[PDB]
């Protein structure tokens, strides 16, 4: 084996899911030609 | 024309979400990805765990277990890949796989199963590897199919069957060990030079049954190191645990008054490291749910063989330092085990292991999730959780025995070109 | 509880004020699998990531078979090269097909 | 109705992006002057396909 | 038998390289967006055969 | 007079180690011509020195 | 390639081996059945 044998549980409720995609944004990747809203 | 040769480093967003499902016991994937040579690689995943609803409320809690590995794509084409990088553009193509035809067979890989009924060939493969170099029990055989539609129901849509926690009966000693050494002597002589030379083959060949039944471990035990290319063992990467909870809800109508039910969920949070790719792989995250390993029929061991002698109850130290190993049956520590069914323990375990107990007028009641006969088979079929053993716990829903709800917060460093460059000819 | 709240707006001519609202979710379905899972043998130019090969090639045109399970081969449309290195799709179990409750798109 | 929050499929390049431009050449030669001159038509084109409806 | 010092004749360039190189047009047309994709091919060709072998 | 020191080496492994020499001179020949006195006619190419043209 | 480029040349004279082994002495190797000289 190598290295993690970490742990993971946390306190509290588990609250819905909020967005599917987004931690931390780079460059941009959808062209449609012009603004959509 | 303006001809791109090289791209600047930023970071690529590559989250999504993660609506999960599984039995219990059996080792599913969670999440894939692929990444190129150079890259780093990061990982949050928060989410949450849920069981079906129990039929009469939170007696035992279970166990989970979240692993990351890394998989280079050369520990599974060989020598087809290397062929395939230095021939740069217009090489031949890489191989792929055949799978049985329905949607729910190949979900032990994480996917949804294309039309075409064909897979890449590293998904399969780095499945395999995974699971033989660290979920099998070392003295089993390995699994070795090169088709997912070789396997049963059960191995396609869930995953392949682990061991149970560590015990007196899942955990025996290997089937291999001897009881006994013959060394050839003459009519009326013996050589005792010869005799010490025969204790250190011995010596040698026990150590290689406890052990060191690979070969990482036998060039450890000479103090020397392995990489995992050496051995072509994927990377254990990121391991996380913990325990599943939750609550009770009460009936309050007229024939429910007095009854209640479990309910449990529990969030967690995976987390990886900022880690370095050095060559083009997968990435796979994979799940395991257990629970400890209660029986309703187990006995002491003192307690059920016969006649007790001076060597089952006196604790000598001199006697248990000395002595080989003792094969008992399945009918010494069950009610009604089977007597042709034998394992191998040391010599005083008795003195160093408690098992639980249960008593008579839990033996056949729903909920309480515990194994109500002593398991049938041979040893490899003990050791390895039957999922049916749990079907009187659960009520039926089309979510099988656990599910869960999660997002994966991913972030890699590349060198790519954007979006922008790659549709625009000047 | 939400609030909308607009702060002072000098009107220039006569006209009217429009307030407006839409409900949408994220665009999640069943049958979605990753492109390089889908297509059928790997090339240099699909695994390999190379930088002088993305940068200079055009717009690759694939079908709605190359994404979904029941997709149909003869609707097309058109992506950019290395898209595949740049977006991660939602997994949805087979085991949540055609389940009640869970907004996706089933087909 | 209204359109989806964007994705793979969901928000494609527009359906009229050129995936070729020809130039027309003689039979044994060619101009490499004009050529440098068909590469900035394409431009215009391109950004008026993307970004400029 | 090892290699000579490195010189003007004991280190050439390896005897695989191209001199040319030919993209296949039309009778009175060429596709100026693929002879983009042709340089890309042959920068790849370049690498492999003065750094990467 | 020389030296051939190897500093402390973790032996992950069984192997061997291998030392070896090689022995070699500068390549000097006789019969040997500058580029530009031996070819025959000079054109702009050869002689200029262009950035544009090399 | 790895890790030495280092050198090796010395200034003076030569100095016929004297020795064929020994730079640290660790345990005994021979037993003759008493000293030898």
């Amino acid at each position: 084996s190598k290295g993690k044998k970490r742990s993971g549980a946390r306190p509290g409720r588990p609250q819905p899911l909020r967005g599917t995609k987004g931690k931390r944004k780079g460059a941009r990747l959808w062209y449609v030609g012009g603004q959509q809203f | 024309s303006n001809v791109q040769t090289g791209a600047e480093r930023m970071p690529h967003d590559l989250s999504h979400l993660g609506f999960l499902a599984g039995q219990i016991g059996r080792l599913i994937t969670i999440s894939t990805t692929p990444v190129i040579a150079g890259d780093s690689f990061e990982m949050d995943a928060v989410g949450a765990l849920r069981l079906s609803p129990l039929r009469r409320g939170l007696a035992i809690d279970s166990t989970v277990d979240i692993f990351t590995f890394y998989v280079p794509h050369r520990h599974v084409y060989g020598e087809q890949w290397i062929k395939f990088m230095k021939d740069g553009v217009n090489a031949a193509p890489l191989p792929t796989v055949n799978t049985t035809g329905y949607i729910d067979h190949a979900a032990f890989l994480g996917t949804i199963n294309p039309d075409t009924n064909k897979i890449p060939k590293h998904l399969f493969q780095g499945y395999l590897n995974i699971y033989n170099n660290y979920f099998k029990a070392p003295w089993m055989p390995d699994r070795t199919e090169a088709n997912p539609n070789q396997l049963n129901e059960d191995d396609a849509r869930y995953g392949f069957r682990c061991c149970h926690l560590k015990n007196i009966w899942t955990a025996p000693l290997p089937p291999e060990t001897e009881l006994s050494r013959q060394m050839t002597t003459s009519t009326t002589s013996i050589d005792i030079m010869g005799l010490q030379a025969a204790y250190a083959n011995l010596h040698t060949d026990q150590e290689r049954d406890y052990f060191m039944q690979r070969y990482r471990d036998v060039i450890s035990s000479f103090g020397g190191k392995t990489s995992y290319d050496a051995d072509n063992r994927p990377l254990l990467v990121m391991r996380s645990n913990f325990w599943a909870s939750g609550y009770d809800v009460d009936g309050t109508d007229q024939t429910s008054l007095g009854q209640f039910s479990g309910r449990v969920q529990q969030t967690y949070k995976h987390s990886v490291p900022r880690f370095f790719v050095p060559e083009h792989g997968t990435m796979f995250t994979l799940a395991l749910v257990r629970f400890p390993p209660t029986a309703t029929k187990e006995i002491q061991y003192l307690n059920a063989k016969g006649a007790l002698t001076y060597t089952d109850i006196a604790g000598d130290p001199a006697l248990y330092g000395n002595l080989p190993p003792r094969e008992i049956s399945m009918k010494d520590v069950f009610r009604s085990g089977d007597a042709s069914k034998k394992f191998k323990i040391a010599e005083g375990q008795w003195y160093r292991y408690a098992p639980s107990y249960v008593s008579p007028a839990y033996h056949l009641l729903e909920g309480f999730p515990f194994i109500q006969e002593p398991p049938s088979g041979d040893l490899q079929e003990r050791v390895l959780i039957r999922h049916h053993d749990y079907d009187q716990c659960f009520q039926s829903v089309q979510l099988l025995q656990w599910n869960s709800q999660v997002k994966f917060n991913v972030t890699v460093y590349r060198n790519l070109p954007t979006t922008r460059d790659s549709i625009m000819t000047s």
